[PDB]
C-alpha cells in the first residue's frame, strides 16, 4: 500500500517510510536496501541448489534451509548477550572471579 | 475450525545426538571454546528450525 | 484539525476503502458462549467500511433480528446512520434514536463504530456512549445490544463485537470523564461478543431524511439534542460533496471574469 | 496482403499550416525590402478582369420569381454571383465555388437554398417546409450564429426557419425536425450525424452547403472528410440525391476538392482568383528578421505604429490580435505611441460630429477600457465586453467614427464590418490542443483578410500582416492561390474509421476501402502521391491505390482493435462494432482515450479517481504544465474542492484543477492557463458524458452517479453542493448565496409558501420569485407498483408523475431522465433506461413497465433513482422495499424428452386415421411420440405445454382421434385464442376431418343463431373464446353446450395477455360444467412451454403423468436466436437504424433461404420493404432474393393493387399488413411458400395469421405506438412468441434463426422470456364483470358465496396461491386467499349493483336485474350497458345514438397510432353530425367518426377502414342493447331510432337520406 501510495505522488521509498516495520517478515525488509538488487534478483532455484550443496562439499551444512543474502536473518542474539550480562550480577560481579584486580587495571573498557 | 499440535519426529532428535556425538570426539589438546563454538552451532541450528516444537 | 490539507490527503486515502473490504478479520477468542451471536452481513459492512474515515470514526445504530427457530443468533439486517460527527476516539451521537417504520419489524441490536487502530479492548468512550444510550432508551436491552468495532488494521478491517456486562453499563451511566482513561473502568466492563460476517443475506441502510448523515465538516449544525427522520436509502461516502459544503459553497462568485478569457468556440457542442 | 503502416510518419504535423508547395510565386508589382529587422513585402492591388463581352450583372428581375424575394436590397448580383446563376438555380449539380473570401460566396449559396426553396412552393401558398431540409456547413461557430441572422432575414419572406444546431443531442434533433435551414460547424453535424439525430430527416436534407470547404487544410479537416464521405456515399448507396455546393477560397489542389465533392469541371467547378475580389486588397507582409523575441515584440508595436501612421487620417484601420487582453494592450499602445510622438490629433481633427458623437458615447460607456480609447479614435472589439458595448463599437466604426478599431479574430468572422485597412498583428495564438503558441489558421487569416476594403466606400483594401520572417512564404501561399488544399485525414483516419463502423457504413474491410476512396485523402494521394508516403512505384503497381488503401484500412484497425473500440479479424476483415466504439463515435473522442477509459474505469473509483481518469485523456496529450503558471496553478491546488492525487507539475493535476477550477468559478489569471481551462472544459463535456456512458453500459451505479452528476456539474458551472436554482440563471445571485448561507436541503424549499419561502431567505420581495423558480424546478413523484413475474424476474410498473410546472423557456421542448434501477447496494444497475417527459405531456402520469433481475441473496430493496440528465439535483430515489415480497416458487423442472423410438403412424389404430397422416410424415416428432399414448390412448385431460413450432395442433388431433373412437357422433370444441388461428385451423381440418373422414368441421362466427346450429350439426366446433363464451354463458339451457366430449384449448399460455381473462373463463366454465354433467368434458389444453404449467394443470384437471410441459429447447428444428440491443431511445430513429442490420442479419444468416421481417406497424413494412432493397441494391447483389425469374412472376404481379408492392416483388421482397387484400396477403404467402421470394416484410398484428415460416425470422423493434396513452409500449411476449416460432420450417431446414432487433432497456427482458419457458398469469381480476354478471343471469352465482365458489375454478385462484403478490395479496393462507376473494367479488358485485346490474339483498343474495340480463345476452361491458341507461333518455334519436354507441367501452382497444389525429380531424369537418369537445386522443371519438363515415359511405383511408371493419363487427350487439334498454324503458320513439340505426349501420346509409341509397350502384344522380 505504501508503495502504491509512492509511485502515484512521484515518490521514492526511503528509510523514514520504513523504520517501524524493521527486520519483521519473511523474507526480511532488509533484503530490499541491499547493494546486491540487480544481482541477486537473478539467482532462481537457490533453495534446492543450498539443500544439494551437501554432495559436494565435505563438510557438513547446518542452515541448508535458508540463505542470509536473500531472505536475511532471521533470529536475534544480542538481547540475549544483554540479559546474560544484566543476570550475571554485572561486569563487576563478573570480573571477581576473574583475577583482574591483581592485574591494576583501573577501568575495564580501556583493554584488548 | 480445527487445532494442528506440532512434534519432532525421531530422525532429526537421532541426527542431533549424531552430532553430540560427533562434537564429543574432540581431541584432549583441542581448547574449550572451539568445542563450545561447535555446541552453540548446533544448538542454534536445532532451535532456529524446530522453533515452536520443541516446547 | 490541521483542516487545510490534513482532509485532502485524508480524502484520498479514504478514496482506497473498498481495498479494506476484502480483507476483513474478524477477533474471535475471548467470546464468552453462552451469549448471542451476530451475524453481520458483507454488504452493509463493505458499504460501511468504503463510507468511513480512516481517522474520524463514523457509527451505525444496528438493527436486526433473529432467524426462524434459532433465538441465540442475530442477523443484523440494518445499519442505520445517524447525524453524527466523531473525532479519532468518540462518535457524537444524537440523543434521539433511529425512529422508522421499517425499523419496527427489527430490534436495536446496538452500534458498530471505526476505530483508527485496532486496540485489544473496548475503549471507555465507547461504554459510556453504549450505557448513555441504554440509559436514555429502554428499547436497548442490554444482553442483546453490541458494539461492533471496525478497525483499520494496515491495509485491512478488523471487527470485535463486545457487549456491556451489567457492571459496565452501570459505571457507564454514571460516567462523566470523557478522557481515554477515566476513573473506575474495568476490563469486566465489556465482554466480547461472538459476531461472524454472511454472504447468505444482506442487509440496507437508513440515511437521514432531510440532511446526510456527515457532520464532521458541518460541526457546528449538529446538536447531541437534534431531531432527525429517517430514508431507506444508501449512505454517501464520507468525503462527499454534500457532506463538505464549505469546501463547495465559500467560493466567491465569477464576477468580471470570462471578460479576459480565451476565445474557443465550442465546436461539438 | 496487409502491411501496416507507420500512420503518424503519413500526417502533416503542421496541419492547418503545412504547405504543400516548394516555391511561392507573386504577382508582377510584388516587391520586398529589407527595411530594419523585418522585410517588408508588398503585393499590389489586382486589377479586376475585364468584363466578358457577353458578360454582364444581371439584375435580380432576371433571376426566377420565387428567388427574388431572397434578394431584396440588392438591385444587381455580384459578378461571382452573376456567373453562376445559372449553375445554382437552373442545375442541380453539385457545386465548387472557389471564390476570394468576401467576394459574396454566401448569395451563392443563398442562390442553392432558393433552388432547393423554389422546389416547394405550394401554388396558393407561399412553401411547403416540411419536405426539404438544407445544412449549411460553415466552420466557425459566430459565423454560424450570423449566417442564422442573414438567412433568418434573407428567407422571412418563405416562412422558412434558420436556426444553429446547439445544445444536446435532444435539442439538436428536436431542432432539426423544427427548421429548414440548419447552420451549424461541421463537428456539430458530424456528431449529431454519429449520434444519428438526422436519420429520420436525411431524405429530407437535399442541399448540404460546405463554406468555407479549405478547412479540409485545416486540423478539422477530417471531420468534413467524414462529412462528404458519408453524404457521397449515401448518395452512391440510398441513390437519393443530396446537393453539395462547397465555397472554398482560391487555393490550388481546388480541382481534387471538386473531384472530391462530385463536381463535374465543366458544369459545377468555378474558379475565381483574386482578380475577382471585389474590392481589390494591396497586401503588406512583415515579416520580422531578428531572433531575440523581445525585440521582435517591440518590432512588432513598431511596425503596427507605423502602419497606423500611414492611414492616420485617411483610412480606418481594423487591428486584429490574438488575446482580449492584448486588444485592450496595444490599443493602449499604439494610443500611448501617438500620444507620445504627439500624433494624437491626426485620426481625430476638428470633425466636431465625429468627435463629439465619440465623446458623449465614451461617456456613456460602462466599459472601463473602451472609455479610455474611445473620446480618441481608437477602440477594442472583444467576445469578453458587452453585447450593449461591442454593437457600440460596431455602430461606431460603421460610421467611420473609429479611427483604429482593435480586434480579436472573433468580429472577422461574427461581423461584417470590413475596414479600409486590416493589420494582423502577430499571427501567433495560443492553441491549447496543441499546447503552445502556433501560427493562425488558414480559415482566421483568409477571413481577418476579407475584411480588407469595404465594398461601399473603398476602391482599395489595404492588409497588413505582421509575422516571423520564416513565416512569411506561408502567408503569402495562401493569400495568393498557392497554397494547396492537402487533406489532413491520417491524423484522425481510426477515429472516421470508426464512425464508419459505428453507423453500420462499413462492415468489413472491402467497404472500409470504398470509404476511404470517397475521402478527399484518396484523391490527394492520387493526384500527389510523394507529398503522402507513396512512391511512384506503389502507384505504378497500383494504380487505382487499393492496396494503399487496403494498408491504410488495416493500420487504422489495428489502432482501433488495440484500443478495444473494433472487433477486428484479419482472417475474414470483418468489423464489429464494440460499445466502446459507439461511445468514442458518438462523442467525439479518440481511440486512444477510450482505451484510457478502458484500462481506467473501475466500478469503485472515487469523485477524486474520477477527475484524474478524466485527465489522463488523449485530448489533453499536449497540455503541459509551463511553470510561468505554477505558482496560479498552487492557488487553485489550495481552493479546488475535489483533492488531486498528482503533484500539479505534472500535467494530468493541471487539467484536474484547471477542470474543478471551472466548476468552482474561481477566477484564472494566467492567459495560458484561461485558455487551457476553456479547452478541457469545452472538452469535459464530451468526455465526462463519454465516461458516463461507459460507465452506464457496463453497469456501475455509484460511478454513473459520479459521473451523470460530473456532466451536469461541468454544463452548469456549478458544484453540485451548490442551490438547484442557479441552473435558473435568471435569479440574483445575491439571493441564492444567501439561499446557500441558510443551508436546509434544498427539497424544504417545496412546502413553503411564497411569503414563507421569502421570510426564510428574509427576502420578502425575492420570495415569489423564488417560488416560482423552485416550482419550475424539474421534480417527479414515482410510485412503484411490482409484481413477481417468477422467482428471479419482477415487473417493475413505475408510474412517473411530473410534480412541476412546465415552461417552454427553461425546459424547452424535453426533460429527459435516466431511470436506474439497481441494488441494494447501489453498485450494479439492473436497468437503466432514457425517459423523455415531453412537453406536450406533462402533468400526467407515465407508466414505465420494465423487468428487474432478481437473485438468490433476496435483497431488501431495489431503488429506482430517477435523475435528469441535464439539471444538477434533480434526483428522485424511491426504494422498491422487498419485505412483504412473496416470490413465486421456483417452477418444477420441465418433462424431458423421453427419447421414445419415433412413432410409426401404424401406433395409430384406425386405417382411415392414418390415411390422413401417410404422406405427410412417416414418423411423429418426439413431443407427439411422447404425448401420443396419453392422449390417443387415455382418456385423462391433457396440458401439451411445448414451443410454437412442436406441432401440438397434432396432439389436439390425437385427441380428436379418440373422440371420433369412443363415438363417431362426439363433438370437439377446439378453441384458439386468436381468430386468424381459428382460421387457419379451420382451413386445415377442413381438408383433414371432413374430406377423409367424413366428419363435420364448423368454425363459428359471431352470431348465437347460428352457433347453437353449427354447434348442433358439427363434430369438431372450431371457436375463438368470445365466440364460445356467449354460447357457454347459457350452457345450462343449451344441451349441445354441455355433451360435448372433448375440449382443446389451443394456445393456454395467452391466458396471460389481451382477450385472455375471456379464455380463461371459457376454460374454468368448460371444467365446471365437465364436474355436473354426468359425464366428463376431457380437456385438452395445448400451449407454449409454461413455467408453471403445474397451475395449469391443477387448473384443467390434468395428472402430474398427463402434463407434458416441454422445454423451448425441445423442439424439432431447434432455434438459434440472436438479440440484437440497438440503444437508441428515440424510436424512430432506432426503426431507422435498424434497418441497415435487416440485411445484414440476413446476409449474415440465412443467405438464400427464406425471412420473415416482423416490423411494428402497417406504414413500417412498405418502408423496411424497400430499405432491404435500397441496401441490397447498394451492393452488387440486386435481385438477390427473387430466386425465381421474372417470366414466373407477371401472372402473380398483375393481380395485386399496390404498385409499390410489385415494385418490391419483382426485387423479391414481399410485405404484408392489414391494409392489403386477402387477395394480395394469400398470393404474397404464395410466392414465399414456394420460394419465389425470400423476403416478407410482415406487421406485428400479422404473427398469428401467416400460412407460412420462414428460416430467418428477424423481429425489427419489439414495440409500437399506442396513441391512446402517448408511449411506446412493449410487444406482449405472446406476438414475440409466436414471430419466433414462425422461424420453423420442419423439413427444409436443419435449424431456425431468429434475430430479434429490441432497444437494449428491453434486451434483457428477451434473453429471459424467451429461452426459459413462460410464466403465465391470469388477468381475470380486472375484466371480472362481465363474467360475474353473465353467470349471475344463469343463477349460477345466486349469492356472494358461490361468487367466491365460482371463482375457485378459474386460473386466477390457482395463481393467487403461487404467485401472490402479483394479485395484491399478503399471503397464501385460507384467511389472505378467501378475504382477497370475498373483496375481489364484493368490489365486482358492488360494480354491478351501482352499475343497476344485479340486485343484492341481505348484502349477501344476488339476482340478474334487466340490465344485466341485456349486458349478458348480447355480449356487452357492464359499463357500456351503465352508460346506456344513464345516458338514454326518452328523447335521444339517432344523431346523438351515435355518441351513445360510440362512447361503449368495446371501443376503447380501437387503435390511436401516430399521424392519426389530423386526418380525424379532417374527418371530423365533414360528416353529418358534429362533434361537441372533440379530442382526437379519444378512441371513442374516432369510432364516432367512422360509424358517421360508413353512415355517408365515405371514402376512408385503408388503415381506417380496417379499423371501421372492428368497429362495425360490435356495432350491431350495441344497437341491438340500446333497442334493448329501450325496450323495457318504455320509450318508444328512441326504440325505433335506434331500430333505424341498426338497419341503416347494416345499408350504410344515412336516414335523413332518402331509402334507396341502399340499392348497389345508385350514387346522388340518381337521388337528383
Amino acid at each position: 500500500l505504501k508503495r502504491q501510495e509512492a509511485i502515484a505522488q512521484n515518490r521514492r521509498l526511503t528509510l523514514e517510510d520504513l523504520e517501524d516495520s524493521w527486520d519483521r517478515g519473511i523474507p526480511r525488509i532488509n533484503t530490499l536496501f541491499q547493494k546486491d538488487r540487480h544481482t541477486l534478483a537473478y539467482d532462481k532455484g537457490w533453495r534446492v541448489r543450498t539443500d544439494f550443496k551437501q554432495y559436494q562439499v565435505l563438510k557438513q551444512n547446518p542452515f541448508w534451509w535458508t540463505h542470509q543474502r536473500h531472505d536475511g536473518k532471521l533470529w536475534n542474539l544480542n538481547n540475549y548477550r544483554t540479559d546474560m550480562i544484566q543476570a550475571l550480577g554485572g561486569v563487576e560481579g563478573i570480573l571477581e572471579h576473574t583475577l583482574f584486580k591483581g592485574t591494576y587495571f583501573p577501568t575495564w573498557e580501556g583493554l584488548f | 475450525t480445527a487445532q494442528c499440535f506440532l512434534r519432532v519426529d525421531d530422525e532429526s532428535m537421532q541426527r542431533f545426538h549424531n552430532r553430540v556425538r560427533q562434537i564429543l570426539m574432540a581431541s584432549g589438546s583441542t581448547t574449550f571454546t572451539k568445542i563450545v563454538n561447535k555446541w552453540n552451532t548446533a544448538l542454534i541450528g536445532l532451535m532456529t528450525y524446530f522453533r515452536e516444537a520443541v516446547v | 484539525f490541521s483542516s487545510k490539507t490534513e482532509w485532502r490527503v485524508r480524502a484520498i486515502s479514504a478514496a482506497n476503502l473498498h481495498l479494506r473490504t476484502n480483507h476483513i478479520y474478524v477477533s474471535s477468542d475471548d467470546i464468552k458462549e453462552t451469549g448471542y451471536t451476530y451475524i453481520l452481513p458483507k454488504n452493509v459492512l463493505k458499504k460501511f467500511i468504503c463510507i468511513s474515515d480512516l481517522r474520524a470514526q463514523i457509527a451505525g445504530y444496528l438493527y436486526g433480528v433473529s432467524p426462524p427457530d434459532n433465538p441465540q443468533v442475530k442477523e443484523i439486517r440494518c445499519i442505520v446512520m445517524v447525524p453524527q460527527w466523531g473525532t479519532h476516539q468518540t462518535v457524537h451521537l444524537p440523543g434521539q434514536l433511529p425512529q422508522h417504520e421499517y425499523l419496527k419489524e427489527m430490534e436495536p441490536l446496538g452500534w458498530i463504530h471505526t476505530q483508527p487502530n485496532e486496540s485489544p479492548q473496548l475503549s471507555p468512550q465507547d461504554v459510556t456512549t453504549h450505557a448513555k444510550i441504554m440509559a436514555d432508551n429502554p428499547s436497548w436491552d442490554g444482553e442483546k445490544t453490541i458494539i461492533i468495532t471496525c478497525s483499520f488494521t494496515p491495509g485491512s478491517c478488523t471487527l470485535t463485537a463486545y457487549k456491556l456486562t451489567p457492571s459496565g453499563y452501570e459505571w457507564g451511566r454514571q460516567n462523566t470523564d470523557k478522557g481515554n482513561n477515566p476513573k473506575g473502568y474495568l476490563p469486566s466492563h465489556y465482554e466480547r461478543v461472538q459476531m461472524l460476517l454472511s454472504d447468505r443475506f444482506l442487509g440496507f441502510f437508513m440515511v437521514p431524511a432531510q440532511s446526510s448523515w456527515n457532520y464532521n465538516f458541518m460541526g457546528v449544525r449538529h446538536d447531541p439534542n437534534m431531531k432527525y427522520e429517517l430514508q431507506l436509502a444508501n449512505p454517501k461516502e464520507f468525503y462527499h460533496e454534500v457532506h463538505r459544503p464549505s469546501h463547495f459553497l465559500n467560493f466567491a462568485l465569477l464576477q468580471e471574469g470570462e471578460v479576459y478569457s480565451a476565445d474557443r468556440e465550442d465546436l461539438y457542442a | 496482403p496487409r502491411q501496416v503502416l507507420d500512420l503518424e510518419d503519413l500526417v502533416f504535423t503542421q496541419g492547418s499550416h503545412f504547405m504543400a508547395n516548394k516555391r511561392c510565386q507573386l504577382p508582377d508589382g510584388s516587391f520586398r525590402r529589407q527595411r530594419k529587422g523585418y522585410e517588408e513585402v508588398h503585393v499590389p492591388a489586382l486589377k479586376p478582369k475585364p468584363f466578358g463581352s457577353e458578360e454582364q450583372l444581371l439584375p435580380v428581375e432576371k433571376l426566377p420569381k420565387y428567388a427574388q424575394a431572397g434578394f431584396e436590397g440588392f438591385k444587381t448580383l455580384n459578378r461571382i454571383q452573376s456567373k453562376l446563376y445559372r449553375a445554382a438555380l437552373e442545375t442541380d449539380e453539385n457545386l465548387l465555388l472557389c471564390a476570394p473570401t468576401g467576394a459574396g460566396k454566401t448569395n451563392v449559396a443563398l442562390m442553392c437554398m432558393l433552388r432547393e426553396i423554389g422546389k416547394h412552393i405550394n401554388m396558393d401558398g407561399t412553401i411547403n417546409v416540411d419536405d426539404f431540409k438544407i445544412i449549411y456547413i460553415a466552420p466557425m461557430r459566430s459565423l454560424v450564429q450570423e449566417m442564422v441572422g442573414s438567412f433568418g432575414k434573407r428567407l422571412a419572406t418563405y416562412g422558412i426557419t434558420v436556426a444553429e444546431l446547439t445544445g444536446d443531442h435532444q435539442l439538436c434533433k428536436e431542432e432539426i425536425s423544427a427548421t429548414q435551414i440548419i447552420v451549424c460547424t461541421p463537428e456539430k453535424w458530424d456528431i449529431i450525424t454519429r449520434k444519428g439525430g438526422e436519420r429520420t430527416y436525411t431524405q429530407l436534407v437535399r442541399l448540404i452547403i460546405l463554406d468555407e470547404i479549405h478547412l479540409l487544410h485545416d486540423d478539422r479537416g477530417p471531420v468534413l472528410e467524414a462529412l462528404v464521405a458519408r453524404a457521397i456515399r449515401n448518395i452512391e448507396m440510398t441513390q437519393e440525391d443530396v446537393r453539395l455546393i462547397g465555397l472554398s477560397a482560391t487555393l490550388p489542389n481546388y480541382e481534387d476538392v471538386a473531384t472530391f465533392l462530385r463536381v463535374d469541371p465543366a458544369k459545377g467547378l468555378f474558379y475565381f482568383d483574386n482578380s475577382f475580389r471585389p474590392v481589390p486588397l494591396e497586401q503588406t507582409y512583415v515579416g520580422i528578421t531578428e531572433k531575440k523575441a523581445i525585440k521582435r515584440f517591440q518590432i512588432m508595436n513598431e511596425i503596427v505604429y507605423e502602419k497606423i501612421m500611414e492611414h492616420a487620417g485617411k483610412n480606418q484601420v481594423l487591428v486584429f490580435v490574438h488575446s482580449r487582453k492584448e486588444t485592450g494592450k496595444t490599443a493602449r499602445a499604439i494610443r500611448d505611441m501617438c500620444l507620445e510622438k504627439d500624433t494624437l490629433g491626426l485620426f481625430l481633427r476638428e470633425g466636431s460630429a465625429s468627435t463629439e458623437v465619440l465623446r458623449t458615447e465614451a461617456e456613456q460607456c460602462k466599459n472601463l477600457e473602451l472609455k479610455d480609447l474611445l473620446p480618441y479614435g481608437f477602440a477594442i472589439h472583444h467576445a469578453g465586453m458587452t453585447r450593449v458595448d461591442r454593437t457600440l463599437v460596431e455602430d461606431l466604426f460603421a460610421d467611420k467614427h473609429i479611427q483604429v478599431l482593435v480586434s480579436t479574430a472573433t468580429l472577422a468572422w461574427g461581423v461584417n464590418l470590413p475596414a479600409h485597412t486590416v493589420i494582423i498583428k502577430g499571427t501567433q495564438v495560443y492553441s491549447p490542443e496543441k499546447g503552445r503558441w502556433t501560427e493562425l489558421g488558414a480559415l482566421d487569416i483568409l477571413q481577418m483578410l476579407g475584411r480588407a476594403g469595404r465594398p461601399q466606400y473603398d476602391t482599395k483594401g489595404e492588409g497588413i500582416l505582421i509575422t516571423s520572417h520564416g513565416e512569411l512564404q506561408y502567408y503569402l501561399s495562401l493569400l495568393n492561390q498557392q497554397l494547396p488544399i492537402e487533406s489532413q485525414m491520417v491524423s484522425k483516419l481510426p477515429d472516421m474509421l470508426n464512425a464508419e463502423i459505428v453507423l453500420g457504413n462499413v462492415q468489413n474491410a472491402k467497404d472500409a476501402v470504398n470509404w476511404l476512396g470517397y475521402a478527399y485523402l484518396y484523391i490527394r494521394m492520387l493526384r500527389s502521391p510523394t507529398l503522402y508516403g507513396i512512391s511512384h512505384d506503389d502507384l505504378k503497381g497500383d494504380p487505382l491505390l487499393d492496396q494503399r488503401r487496403l494498408d491504410l484500412v488495416h493500420t487504422a484497425a489495428l489502432m482501433l482493435d488495440k484500443n478495444n473500440l473494433v472487433k477486428y479479424d484479419k482472417k475474414t476483415g470483418n468489423f464489429q462494432v464494440t460499445e466502446l466504439g459507439r461511445i468514442a463515435s458518438h462523442y467525439y473522442i479518440t481511440n486512444d482515450t477510450v482505451q484510457t477509459y478502458n484500462q481506467l474505469l473501475k466500478p469503485t473509483l472515487s469523485e477524486i479517481e474520477l477527475f484524474r481518469v478524466f485527465s489522463l485523456s488523449s485530448e489533453f496529450k499536449n497540455i503541459t504544465v509551463r511553470e510561468e503558471e505554477k505558482l496560479e496553478l498552487q492557488k487553485l491546488l489550495e481552493r479546488v474542492p475535489i483533492p488531486v492525487k498528482e503533484s500539479i507539475e505534472e500535467p494530468s493535476a493541471k487539467i484536474n484543477v484547471l477542470l474543478q477550477a471551472f466548476i468552482s468559478q474561481l477566477k484564472l489569471e494566467g492567459f495560458a492557463l484561461m485558455a487551457d481551462m476553456v479547452y478541457v472544459t469545452q472538452s469535459a463535456g464530451r468526455l465526462m458524458r463519454a465516461i458516463f456512458e461507459i460507465v452506464l453500459n457496463r453497469g456501475w451505479a455509484q460511478l454513473t452517479d459520479k459521473t451523470l452528476n460530473l456532466c451536469k456539474m461541468i454544463d452548469k458551472r456549478m458544484w453540485q453542493s451548490m442551490c438547484p436554482l442557479r441552473q435558473f440563471r435568471k435569479l440574483p445571485e445575491e439571493v441564492v448565496k444567501k439561499i446557500e448561507k441558510k443551508n436546509f436541503p434544498f427539497e424544504r424549499l417545496y412546502d413553503l409558501n411564497h411569503n414563507e419561502i421569502g421570510e426564510l431567505i428574509r427576502m420578502p420581495k425575492m420570495g415569489k420569485t423564488i417560488h416560482k423558480y423552485v416550482h419550475l424546478f424539474p421534480k417527479l413523484e414515482l410510485s412503484v407498483h411490482l409484481q413477481p413475474i417468477t422467482r428471479s424476474t419482477l415487473k417493475v410498473e413505475l408510474t412517473i408523475t411530473p410534480d412541476f410546472q412546465w415552461d417552454e423557456k427553461v425546459h424547452g421542448s424535453s426533460e429527459a431522465f435516466w431511470i436506474l434501477v439497481e441494488d441494494v447496494d447501489s453498485e450494479v444497475i439492473l436497468h437503466h433506461e432514457y425517459f423523455l417527459l415531453k412537453a406536450k405531456y406533462a402533468q400526467d402520469e407515465h407508466l414505465i413497465t420494465f423487468f428487474v433481475p432478481v437473485f438468490e441473496p433476496l435483497p431488501p430493496q431495489y431503488f429506482i433513482r430517477v435523475v435528469s440528465d441535464r439539471w444538477l439535483s434533480c434526483e428522485t430515489q424511491l426504494p422498491v422495499s422487498f419485505r412483504h415480497l412473496i416470490l413465486p416458487e421456483k417452477y418444477p423442472p420441465p418433462t424431458e424428452l423421453l427419447d421414445l423410438q419415433p412413432l410409426p403412424v401404424s401406433a395409430l389404430r384406425n386405417s382411415a386415421f392414418e390415411s390422413l397422416y401417410q404422406d405427410k410424415f412417416p414418423f411423429f416428432n418426439p413431443i407427439q411420440t411422447q404425448v401420443f399414448n396419453t392422449v390417443y390412448n387415455s382418456d385423462d385431460n391433457v396440458f401439451v405445454g411445448a414451443p410454437t413450432g412442436s406441432g401440438k395442433t397434432i396432439c389436439a388431433e390425437f385427441a380428436i382421434l379418440r373422440m371420433l373412437l369412443q363415438s363417431s357422433e362426439g363433438r370437439c370444441v377446439y378453441i384458439t385464442p386468436m381468430e386468424a388461428l381459428a382460421e387457419q385451423v379451420y382451413m386445415d381440418w377442413y381438408e383433414k376431418f371432413q374430406d377423409r373422414l367424413n366428419k363435420k368441421v364448423v368454425l363459428l362466427t359471431g352470431e348465437t343463431s347460428t352457433d347453437l346450429k353449427l354447434l348442433g350439426k358439427g363434430n369438431i366446433i372450431i371457436s375463438t373464446p368470445e365466440k364460445w363464451d356467449i354460447l357457454s354463458r347459457r350452457w345450462k339451457q343449451r344441451k349441445n353446450v354441455q355433451n360435448i366430449n372433448l375440449f382443446v384449448v389451443d394456445e393456454v399460455h395467452l391466458i396471460g395477455g389481451e382477450n385472455g381473462p375471456v379464455l380463461e373463463v371459457i376454460c374454468s366454465r368448460m371444467r365446471y360444467i365437465s364436474s355436473q354433467i354426468e359425464r366428463p368434458i376431457r380437456i385438452v389444453a395445448l400451449s407454449s412451454s409454461l413455467s408453471n404449467a403445474k397451475d395449469v394443470a391443477h387448473w384443467l384437471g390434468c395428472s402430474a403423468t398427463s402434463t407434458f410441459n416441454f422445454h423451448p429447447n425441445v423442439r424439432p428444428v431447434p432455434l438459434e436466436l440472436h438479440i440484437q440491443g440497438f440503444n437508441i431511445s428515440h424510436t424512430q430513429t432506432r426503426l431507422l437504424s435498424m434497418a441497415k442490420p435487416v440485411y445484414h442479419a440476413i446476409t449474415k444468416h440465412s443467405p438464400k433461404k427464406p425471412v420473415i421481417v416482423f416490423v411494428p406497424s402497417r406504414k413500417q413494412t412498405r418502408l423496411t420493404a424497400i430499405d432491404i432493397l435500397t441496401t441490397c441494391a447498394a451492393d452488387i447483389q440486386r435481385q438477390r432474393f427473387l430466386h425465381c425469374t421474372e417470366k414466373d412472376l407477371i401472372p402473380y404481379l398483375e393481380k395485386l393493387s399496390d404498385s409499390t408492392l410489385k415494385e418490391t416483388l419483382l426485387n423479391g421482397v414481399g410485405y404484408l399488413h392489414e391494409g392489403l387484400s386477402p387477395m394480395e396477403r394469400r398470393l404474397v404467402e404464395q410466392l414465399f411458400s414456394s420460394g419465389a421470394i425470400q423476403v416478407v416484410v410482415a406487421s406485428r398484428s400479422l404473427c398469428w395469421g401467416m400460412n407460412v415460416a420462414a428460416h430467418l425470422v428477424i423481429i425489427m423493434d419489439t414495440q409500437y405506438y399506442n396513441g391512446k396513452i402517448h408511449a411506446y409500449v412493449d410487444y406482449p411476449i405472446y406476438d414475440v412468441l409466436q414471430m419466433v416460432g414462425h422461424a420453423n420450417r420442419p423439413l427444409q431446414d436443419d435449424e431456425g434463426r431468429c434475430v430479434i432487433m429490441c432497444q437494449g432497456s428491453k434486451k434483457d427482458f428477451f434473453k429471459k422470456f424467451l429461452y426459459e419457458p413462460l410464466p403465465v398469469e391470469s388477468h381475470l381480476d380486472h375484466c371480472m364483470h362481465d363474467h360475474f354478471n353473465a353467470e349471475i343471469v344463469t343463477k349460477t352465482i345466486e349469492n356472494k358465496q358461490d361468487a367466491v365458489d365460482y371463482l375457485t375454478w378459474t386460473f386466477l385462484y390457482r395463481r393467487m396461491t403461487q404467485n401472490p403478490n402479483y394479485y395484491n395479496l399478503q399471503g397464501i393462507s385460507h384467511r389472505h386467499l378467501s378475504d382477497h376473494l370475498s373483496e375481489l367479488v364484493e368490489q365486482t358485485l358492488s360494480d354491478l349493483e351501482q352499475s343497476k346490474c344485479i340486485s343484492i339483498e341481505d348484502e349477501m343474495d344476488v339476482a340478474p336485474l334487466n340490465l344485466g340480463m341485456i349486458a349478458a345476452y348480447y355480449y356487452i361491458n357492464y359499463t357500456t350497458i351503465e352508460l346506456f341507461s344513464m345516458s338514454l333518455n326518452a328523447k335521444t334519436k339517432v344523431r346523438g345514438l351515435i355518441e351513445i354507441i360510440s362512447n361503449a367501452a368495446e371501443y376503447e382497444n380501437i387503435p390511436i397510432r401516430h399521424h392519426e389525429d389530423n386526418l380525424l380531424r379532417q374527418l371530423a369537418q365533414k360528416v353529418p353530425h358534429k362533434l361537441n369537445n372533440p379530442k382526437f386522443n379519444d378512441p371513442h371519438v374516432k369510432t364516432n367518426l367512422l360509424l358517421q363515415a360508413h353512415l355517408s359511405r365515405m371514402q376512408l383511408s385503408a388503415e381506417l377502414q380496417s379499423d371501421t371493419e372492428e368497429i362495425l363487427s360490435k356495432a350491431i350487439r350495441l344497437i341491438q342493447a340500446c333497442v334493448d334498454v329501450l325496450s323495457s324503458n318504455g320509450w318508444l320513439s328512441p326504440a325505433l331510432a335506434a331500430m333505424e340505426l341498426a338497419q341503416m349501420v347494416t345499408q350504410a346509409m344515412w336516414s335523413k337520406d332518402s331509402y334507396l341509397k341502399q340499392l348497389p350502384h345508385f350514387t346522388s344522380e340518381h337521388i337528383k
